[PDB]
């Protein structure tokens, strides 16, 4: 862009190889890239405005609030209990398969 | 960045498995709900034969 | 901040969980045809029982 | 020696966010999670309440659980090993009862 | 300043990853975000009957 | 129909656009009253500057909480789940194949059951008398095998 206007530039850099491109030469498409083109930012937005609807935002953030508050101890035991539950019955695995 | 990483590792392709992972879940647990009276008939009656 | 803190809190015992949750989970996992052949044939002698 | 992010290499920078990130994903998900939480923050309390609980009960009996899977394990290895007798159990029996 | 922000952050999102880890979380739960609800609500009648 | 009034741009002429285009049906009647239900209004800059205001201050960062909720949050969740990445995908596809093969094999394992619920409830009266019969069973057997021969 050369403003916001409508006025674009060609930009070229130089890159690292040292071969000279003979004169006339063609830069491929691979290497090559648009501008901003604002209409797909703009249309972008449309999924991520349509995500933070205020109901579903306001109803999950407060079942979060309910189902998590003060329970990290209880999650903790949870946690503590069902690894070594499982590691037990893990330790029987060629016993369970038998 | 990391965040990213890391639920982008943890996250890679589970998409039908962590669907068949919730369809299965949902149904085993409805299931369950549907037959805890049979459940709670041989957890509680299983006992006496079995000492005997 | 809910979130925040409730991570906060059960991170340090999270590793030990999946780890065994894996393996337990494996242990059926890779014998699935087997547990599936054998819930089968302990659906028709259960039957058999049941129904004598 | 340094420049700004131009107005336009931000927005482009966003806009690649938006397009590559998989962005209609998001509201699908957030979707879903209301149905998960749709009046039942009290119930999934209560829930996790009762896991703790089964799951300490559990724990409490991995030795026994152990043993009963050892147990079962002999049981069923000396059943196998004579699986021949009760295939000429089974096929012989019968008739006779 | 904000643009250097934006620019900062923008750089740390790296879309691909995003993306994919969206796309799992979405085809998680696609069609069973009520089925995962009421699983729940039936384990805890299991639970309160089994305890 | 609803008339809404539109801003097409940052500055232009705004107009009032019929929004439900017609296809077919009864159709609008001159004289007709549109109520205020049945109209929009556009959103003005002035409350997208008070949103912008409310949001920032609301969910920005305070001197209690210097980074942030959303500071905290992605904190807490990269500090928490470093190098746990490996370990959840491990944990989740073992708990997907091992559900999904309990699922295939759900019906077989419910009939199971059923009917082992029939059986137990039909026999579990009689503990007493099943310790009876072993013993019986033990005595009468033993009254055949007082010698080897």
């Amino acid at each position: 862009y050369q403003d916001l206007i409508g006025n674009r530039y060609l930009e070229l850099k130089r890159g690292d190889s040292d071969q000279i491109l003979p004169p006339g030469s063609t830069i491929p498409v691979e290497r090559t890239e648009p501008a901003l083109d604002l209409d797909a930012l703009v249309g972008g937005f449309r999924p991520l405005f349509r995500s933070l609807e205020p109901e579903k935002v306001n109803t999950i953030a407060t079942s979060l609030i309910t189902i998590f508050q003060g329970q990290g101890g209880t999650i903790n035991d949870i946690l503590d209990q069902t690894a070594q539950l499982t590691a037990s019955l893990a330790d029987r695995d060629q016993a369970i398969g038998e | 960045g990391t965040l990213l990483d890391e639920a982008a590792t943890a996250f890679g392709g589970l998409g039908p498995s962590l669907q068949r992972l919730v369809d299965s879940t949902q149904a085993i647990a409805g299931d369950f709900r549907a037959n805890i009276d049979p459940v709670n008939d041989i957890i509680e009656n299983s006992g006496p034969i079995i000492d005997s | 901040n809910v979130l925040s803190e409730t991570v906060d809190q059960t991170s340090p015992h999270l590793s030990a969980a999946l780890d065994g949750v894996a393996r337990f989970s494996e242990t059926i996992g890779k014998r699935d045809e087997d547990v599936k052949k054998l819930l089968a044939s302990a659906n028709k002698v259960a039957t058999v029982l049941g129904d004598r | 020696s340094s420049a700004y992010p131009t107005i336009e290499r931000t927005l482009a920078g966003i806009s690649g966010i938006l397009t590559g990130g998989g962005i209609p994903n998001i509201e699908v998900i957030q979707t879903e999670v209301f149905n998960i939480l749709n009046g039942r923050a009290d119930q999934i309390r209560e829930f996790l309440n009762q896991l703790d609980t089964f799951t300490d009960e559990l724990n409490q009996q991995r030795e026994e659980i152990t043993r009963a899977i050892d147990s079962t394990n002999r049981l069923l290895n000396i059943v196998s090993q004579r699986n021949d007798t009760l295939d000429r159990v089974l096929t012989e029996f019968p008739p006779l009862i | 300043t904000l643009f250097e922000t934006i620019t900062a952050i923008s750089e740390q999102v790296d879309p691909i990853k995003l993306n994919e880890t969206l796309t799992a979380a979405a085809q998680a739960l696609d069609g069973l975000g009520d089925k995962f609800g009421r699983s729940i609500v039936d384990g805890n009648a299991i639970l309160a009957d089994v305890n | 129909a609803t008339a809404s009034i539109l801003n097409p741009s940052l500055v232009a002429s705004r107009v009032i656009q019929l929004s439900p285009p017609y296809t077919g049906g009864p159709t609008l009647r001159d004289g007709a009253v549109l109520d205020v239900d049945r109209t929009q209004v556009p959103i003005e800059y002035d409350e997208v500057r008070n949103q912008v205001t409310r949001l920032l201050a609301d969910l920005g960062p305070t001197p209690e909480q210097p980074k942030g909720p959303f500071g905290d949050i992605i904190e807490s969740f990269a500090d928490g789940f470093a190098g746990k990445g490996e370990q959840l995908n491990r944990t989740l596809r073992g708990l997907s194949d091992a559900l999904t093969a309990l699922n295939e094999g759900r019906g077989d394992f419910f009939a199971v059951v059923k009917s082992l619920a029939l059986f137990v409830n039909a026999l579990h009266r009689s503990d007493q008398q099943f310790v009876a019969l072993n013993n019986d069973l033990a005595q009468f057997t033993n009254s055949f095998t007082n010698t080897d021969q």
